[PDB]
């Protein structure tokens, strides 16, 4: 136990976890501007273009092979991954929007 | 399965020996690491022994 | 001694042989001769140590095996630690992932260092016991916990947010923890030694620490030495800290660079961070693209431009990317904004002194006549050809198990391994056996 | 206190609407060149033209980049200015045309000014005001909410519409905590507890902020600026916490992509719509390219096409070559390496070499900048050396003389120190002669 | 049975204790000077003192260059790392050539690691959670400890485990009757499987069955696995831990080579030096071998000069056959062996001489004996003559079809008619060129 | 099975030889090339021997003179269960993979490994399946009845197989197979088939896997997908070393055996010099399949170099290899080959038409006639006569040009065609 404790101690963060956030920390305040309405990120553009997407999307992947998606992602009934880990993965995919 | 023949006879975890330090920065800070290195519980096992 | 102690080509040289008057001793710090070059190197070292000057380019010139790389290594050694010193080769910048200009920019940003200091107010101490009135009132009834150090111990009153935070990362007393005064962050340092005998198999995170000594809370300052390039890499990516180790920086845009420059200037004005100028060394710069030369010419005129030293053993030859031949292998515009240092070939006395210092370095003793023969051979041959012969002769003597290296062992070593001129002569005498430039070759001995 | 071949240039050294003085702003000689530069400065300050290109050509060490630095200084920090190199455009990640267009867009800037009315202070109390409902009912009806604000050198209470209830409930701020309320937009923002309540607990995870100074009602104007390229990259690059694309940005490497023209035109349209209301104010910048002789012929053609755009800013080009061949074509020979069609689209500004007296003045001014003192004899020797070998060699030699004088414990450089520097440090010509006279491959 | 491919008849250099090479030893004949030089190089490598020393051996084709480069490795032993390489393999699409060369350089030098681990293993007799009745205010509901009894052939033992190990084993989904594996160091828990004692419990069962382990319950052991530094760098650059979905996605992606920074190598060097100072590990320098170095570009040649001056640079050997040629990537630089003069200055030159007719005959005899074939004296003499007439490799390759030709006629000896028939059915380079000189359509 | 309409090498199957390795004048669609056929048979016996590996054999000859046919016959005679890789030289030039890596993958693809595993399984018609929910008496009770031709009994299901059987809908009366060791369910159809005997039987399953497939599988989290998508991406060398060591241990333990297949590279003359230099080393290692190459060109310039080398290959590689030369076909062989091709394509040829076709083939080329045979048939059923006459052959000959006639016409009318300098004339007048 002495050897294990002595060996488990010298685990050093290579740079830090506080250096990272101290260099992220921007002294510039919130300074809210019309940039919120000026940026319009990708998700907003996807959301507000519903009509065009609905009207102009036609083609389908005429040839498909079901159950290939699960195999490609490495999660299925039998694989090299643990059952609990894969279950957590599918749960996260279920709850991610 | 055929390739998973016992390797623990001739394998090293390589994380117990702190050779994968590249992920230590995700959760540990510098001052806490320095303190935990300074506050080792050594010399107590020697006393008990 | 901290680095790997394997003996390399440049191991004997340590620092510079200059004095406080910048006078190079004839044989000191593992270097021989080159008094003018050593004095120039000392002048450049003092220039760097002054730190008030930047954006200067210095050239090192000399035939092969004259001491240019040795001089650069000695300059780096004399500079010591805590000062960045980037040593790269010319062919290294040619990368498939990164443009050559971006590679040069990253190399420049690496060579300049920054010191940042931070102050923290932490309360670290073993907790005696925690009591919360979950039944008397319920819902953060303002519980109390006692923290003990080796010299002092008090009792603290805890609010609702304290209880909510402490519910996460549950603490069962008898543990050494540190609480943050500013953000109230709960950090578990380690358990006490009294819990060592609770079980026979511990968890991965289980650890034991001694009780902290002194005041319950302390004010401490920490200083970090992080160069700019790390700062740009970290700022560029959401998780850029991995990009340092992996190396896939990804061609950081100049916008992040100017933002980092503004931030650094602001920190310097506030006094939080200080700038430590460094040295960038490019070896074998004779090979490089002209675009790199033009970018170097433009970038040498910036405030954050470290002193750049380059070496080249080429004469008036063709420069890569251009058909014409330029003097010294470099375009003239770069030579305009540069200072050239020339090194001369060594003398027989210098050669034998260097051979003696090399033999002493490798823990190898030599006979006087053996040293004289080695010096005579190295005069006609090159100096670098003698060290390998010395090592081989020592191995032969060890095989014969007779103390020092003898003249016979050196002669046998020279017979076994040929010089470049001898190999050229032998190839020319037997040009049919070897493959010619046209692909024609003769295999069968019989005609 | 660091200098690198610059920082001794402070503006163009001109006067109030006239010919530039002999010595001003660290500039000596070349009166016509900096006069033309000042004319260009006035032209860009007019902020009416688009895609105006000028080019300056001359010998090495003739202040070609110095003039660009001077005009950059004269324009001011607010005006965008993007230095660039001929070798910058060659990018592995994306084609050269996209990089050039991105730099062009980065040259143009934009300024935003906003005014906000702020009601801030410590929350004295929160008391709803009851009133009879317009529609008959036994439920409680609230017509106003009374909030009291306390600040340094002033306190006040405000009567507000009852819809502020949602915001005040969301902010989880109760009593004696500094809050921020905007007049017309409504809503509230908690900023931290009052500093007077800090001592109320032995320990605290929550910071305490001091009470706002001055009146509770404030009227501050905020100014923010940003270039068009930043807007384009922000529009293109996705953002988010947990949407699939958010960590699809993770586990991968974000790289430059050819931004479509439809996104750029949409950004231009929204910028025009906002600037029609007076909130925005577009300010064109200046793009500076050095060693333009190193640009490819294809890049030259794309520059020819792009200079006719309605948003292209003023670009300035420098070249130290004469009758040469444009890269990418072995037969085309044009002055300064620029194809003749592109030369036809710009204006050429000449630059002339300096004289001995001008060289001496430059050396003495640089010495004053470097905070070291020389003697008259040493200064004359340095000027003669510069006129003999080159100006840049003399400029570089300054610091070694200072170091040598420091080693000899002297404060001023003498002839002996400059002689020691000249023997220790060589210039191009002596090195070339040594190369010619040596056969050891050196 | 046993396969032979132009090799495997060389067991080493074959040198005596005084360094003098025997005339015939270990499948080698002649080249006494070259064998002595290679033995000296072997001794230098085993000295574990010099770093970055480089040698180059040159000679005509089929002079034994590759044979010597393999014999030196055979003499060195499997423990010392030895990475063969070809000059063409350096050019990689994913990453620049310099990164590949540095990666191979770090692959060359090796290191051995010793660490002690204790393992609790055996069949699960019972497991019992223990819940403390005192809420203590700090927690709502948790098990104070869990008691598990382990059984094996030598005996049985009980254990007391903290809640973390209990959570791990519960996640492992282990009931009573399953053989498990507990690691004391990291707390790792893995289910080996169900013990074979319950094989007859059901008529059929998906679960496999494992025999009861030996050893009482708890064992102490150490591992002396040797790993080169390049594996350490790869593991540091490509971590395998973490259960995050992002980590699984990263694991799914193909491993692309990347330019590992010098900082990471410096940190690895620092920790390795600390461990070797502590005596827990030992560093063993290796050997890097590159064949057909003439294929290298001038940029790689230039970077080799910088690489060879590093502290941890191993011993590297080079092979070449061309004479006065132009370095690839240049225009007129003509240098011996297609190697720039500075690099030649940095290395040492070893010459390989051609073979005599008697030496060729002895080589043919040894090769035929290795292939387990019977050759008549007259047929062997004819083969030696025709090999001296065209090439040694032609005779060595022709040694094989003669066996099939003899087998077709059911004879067990090589006869002059058989080798003549083989020569009729198979033409050497000279005959092919001569018939190519006079032909209609490229022949 | 193995769908295919018609191939230029479809007629040839299995080469042709005797117990004394003496080629027959006509055997299984192979005509002529007696010395070449005997050499090919020698190489085939060498491959089947397996004692010697890493040897290079070259095939040389004029174009359209039994060069790819020899390799096809060698592959066919080698039979199945033996690796055989046939790749054109230009295939190795990949944008995402290094040429050296592609060559190494091709080399590894030609060595196959056979591994044997013994498994127990039960099968037969299922007549009764009962499954119950958990009670305090028992967590899960499940009984199923599988009836065969000889047997019909009931097994007890211990939870896990209950879950497996409930995972997919199973109806009584269909033939299924249950693997006890793996615990998987396989449905063999409905009772269409019939049972055979005992439910449980002893058998071993043998898998043939190449070294490259093993490396790809062990190189990734899910490597076997890269077997098809082709995104292996420069497998690390230590992986290959580890695979080699493990294969050596498996062979010494008898768990697996190696099959030294054949690697065939066509149009080697256009391969780069770096590829040849790498092949020089790759042919001298332990695991190295036999290598056969075919180059039409002779005394040309090696790609990647300025000088011209004989046969288009460097001299050292030629020293490493053995050269086999093919001879030009003769008229009596050409007519037999054309007759065999017509038989393969099911075309009836008159004697005079066959003689005229043989004369034309001798005059111009064999490929021209072997292409004209099919096109003449379209005219044949255009005239509604099954047999092909001289008139149809002449009509095809005049309708479809030859190389010589086209060259002569181009020489006569070079004005109409685009010149090398780009000059061309479109206008007729002036
Ligand atoms: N002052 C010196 N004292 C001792 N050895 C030296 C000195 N200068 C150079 N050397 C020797 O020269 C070698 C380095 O030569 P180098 O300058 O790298 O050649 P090049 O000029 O081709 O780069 C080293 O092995 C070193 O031992
Ligand atoms: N009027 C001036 N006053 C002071 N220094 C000058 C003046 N003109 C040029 N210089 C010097 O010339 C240098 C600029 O060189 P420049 O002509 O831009 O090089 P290039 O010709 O390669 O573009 C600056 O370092 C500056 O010190
Ligand atoms: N002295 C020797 N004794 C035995 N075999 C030899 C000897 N020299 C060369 N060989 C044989 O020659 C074959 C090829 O020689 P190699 O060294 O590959 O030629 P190169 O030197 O051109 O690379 C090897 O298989 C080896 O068995
Ligand atoms: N012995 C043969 N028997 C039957 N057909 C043959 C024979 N030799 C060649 N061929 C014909 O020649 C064609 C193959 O041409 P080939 O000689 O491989 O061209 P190249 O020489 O350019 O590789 C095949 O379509 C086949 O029909
Ligand atoms: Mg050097
Ligand atoms: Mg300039
Ligand atoms: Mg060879
Ligand atoms: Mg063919």
């Amino acid at each position: 136990v002495n050897k294990l404790r002595c060996d488990r101690r010298p685990i050093f963060g290579k740079n830090l976890i506080d250096l990272l956030t101290k260099d992220r920390r921007v002294k510039y305040d919130k300074s809210s501007i019309i940039d919120n309405e000026l940026i319009k990120p990708l998700q907003t553009r996807v959301l507000d273009n519903r009509k065009i997407i609905d009207t102009f999307a036609v083609l389908t992947p005429s040839a498909v092979s079901l159950d290939m998606r699960k195999l490609a992602l490495g999660l299925n009934d039998d694989s090299s991954v643990g059952e609990n880990t894969r279950l957590k993965v599918m749960q996260n995919c279920f709850e991610v929007s | 399965k055929l390739f998973k023949k016992n390797n623990q006879v001739n394998r090293v975890d390589l994380d117990f020996l702190n050779l994968v330090f590249t992920l230590n920065d995700k959760d540990l800070t510098s001052y806490h690491a320095e303190e935990i290195s300074k506050l080792t519980c050594v010399k107590n096992f020697v006393e008990e022994v | 001694l901290k680095s790997l102690s394997l003996i390399a080509a440049h191991s004997h040289i340590t620092g510079l042989g200059l004095d406080e008057n910048l006078q190079p001793r004839p044989t000191s710090e593992g270097m021989v001769g080159q008094l003018q070059a050593r004095r120039a190197a000392g002048v450049i070292l003092k220039m760097v140590q002054n730190g008030t000057i930047a954006g200067r380019a210095v050239l090192v010139a000399g035939p092969p095996s004259t001491g240019k790389t040795a001089l650069a290594m000695g300059v780096s050694q004399s500079l010591g630690k805590d000062v960045p010193f980037t040593a790269i080769a010319g062919s290294e910048i040619f990368s498939l992932e990164l443009s050559k200009t971006e590679a040069l920019t990253q190399a420049f940003r690496k060579s300049i260092g920054i010191k940042i200091k931070e102050e923290t107010e932490l309360i670290e101490g073993e907790v005696v016991e925690i009591q919360i009135d979950r039944s008397i009132t319920g819902g953060h009834k303002q519980g109390k916990l006692t923290i003990k150090t080796t010299d002092m111990e008090t009792i603290y009153e805890l609010g609702n947010k304290m209880i909510d935070g402490l519910t996460k990362e549950k603490v069962l007393a008898g543990d050494v923890i540190s609480i943050d005064k500013a953000s109230g962050k709960i950090t578990k340092l380690g358990r006490s030694f009294a819990r060592s005998r609770d079980y026979d198999a511990m968890g991965a995170d289980t650890r034991f620490v001694q009780c902290p000594e002194g005041e319950l809370q302390k004010r401490k300052t920490v200083v970090h030495t992080v160069s700019l390039h790390e700062i740009d890499v970290i700022n560029s990516r959401t998780q850029g800290f991995l990009a340092l180790f992996t190396g896939d920086t990804g061609e950081i845009r100049s916008e992040v660079r100017d933002q980092i420059n503004t931030k650094v200037a602001e920190w310097k004005e506030e006094g939080k961070a200080e700038i430590v100028p460094g040295v960038l060394f490019i070896d074998e710069v004779h090979m490089l693209d002209i675009e790199c030369f033009s970018f170097i010419n433009r970038a040498l005129e910036d405030e954050f431009a470290p002193i750049v030293m380059m070496a080249t053993n080429r004469g008036v030859s063709k420069t890569r990317g251009t058909n014409y031949k330029s003097p010294h292998g470099l375009p003239l515009d770069l030579l305009d904004r540069s200072i050239i240092i020339t090194t001369k070939s060594y003398n027989e006395q210098e050669i034998k002194t260097i051979l003696s210092i090399r033999a002493q370095e490798e823990e190898v003793e030599l006979s006087s006549d053996a040293l004289d023969l080695l010096t005579k051979t190295g005069v006609e041959t090159s100096l670098r050809y003698s060290s390998n012969l010395i090592s081989v002769a020592q191995q032969i003597a060890m095989k014969r198990k007779n103390n020092t290296v003898e003249v016979e062992d050196v002669k046998r070593a020279y017979l076994l391994f040929l010089d470049s001129a001898r190999s050229v002569k032998y190839v020319q005498e037997n040009e049919s056996q070897y493959i010619d430039d046209q692909g024609n070759v003769q295999i069968s001995i019989a005609k | 206190t660091r200098t690198a071949a610059h920082t001794h240039i402070k503006g163009l050294g001109l006067d109030e609407s006239g010919v530039a003085k002999r010595v001003e702003g660290g500039f000596v000689g070349q009166i016509e060149a900096r006069e033309a530069c000042g004319v260009i400065v006035d032209l860009i300050k007019a902020k009416k033209m688009s895609g105006r290109a000028i080019l300056l050509a001359g010998g090495p060490s003739t202040g070609k980049t110095a003039l660009a630095l001077a005009i950059s200084q004269e324009l001011g920090p607010k005006v965008p200015f993007c230095p660039l190199v001929g070798s910058e455009l060659y990018s592995v990640e994306v084609k050269k045309t996209e990089t050039l267009m991105e730099n062009f867009r980065r040259a143009i800037g934009l300024r935003i000014k906003e005014t906000k009315e702020v009601y801030e202070g410590e929350v004295t109390e929160l008391t709803p005001e009851d009133a009879e409902n317009p529609l008959g009912g036994y439920g409680k009806t609230i017509s106003h909410v009374i909030v009291g604000l306390k600040s340094a050198k002033g306190t006040k209470t405000l009567r507000l519409d009852p819809t502020i209830y949602e915001s005040i409930q969301r902010e989880k701020v109760s009593i004696g905590d500094v809050i921020y309320i905007e007049a017309n937009t409504g809503a509230v923002k908690r900023v931290g507890r009052s500093d007077a309540y800090a001592t109320e607990f032995d320990l605290e995870t929550e910071e305490y902020v001091p009470l706002p100074k001055g009146e509770v009602h404030k009227k501050k104007e905020i100014v923010q600026d940003v270039t068009l390229h930043d807007l384009d990259v922000a529009n293109a690059r996705p953002q988010g916490g947990q949407d699939v694309i958010s960590m699809m940005g993770q586990l991968l490497k974000p790289k430059k992509t050819e931004i479509t023209e439809k996104l750029r035109q949409e950004v231009n349209k929204v910028v025009a719509k906002y600037i029609d209301q007076g909130v925005a104010e577009l300010i064109p910048g200046v793009l500076f390219i050095d060693e333009v002789n190193m640009l490819d012929i294809e890049i030259f053609t794309y520059l020819n096409k792009a200079l006719e755009s309605n948003i292209a800013p003023v670009v300035v080009l420098a070249s130290n070559r004469g009758m040469t061949t444009v890269r990418g074509t072995e037969d085309v020979i044009s002055p300064h390496g620029v194809p003749p069609d592109l030369i036809d689209r710009l204006l050429i500004v000449r630059t002339l070499p300096y004289d001995k007296d001008e060289i001496r003045t430059i050396i003495e001014r640089r010495a004053t900048v470097e905070r070291l003192q020389v003697e008259s004899s040493a200064l004359d020797l340095l000027a003669t050396m510069g006129t003999e070998t080159s100006l840049r060699y003399a400029l570089q030699l300054l610091a070694p003389c200072g170091i040598l004088a420091q080693t000899s414990n002297r404060k001023e450089i003498v002839v002996n120190d400059v002689n020691e520097a000249k023997l220790l440090f060589l210039d191009a010509k002596r090195s070339t002669k040594i190369l010619e006279t040596s056969a050891n491959y050196l």
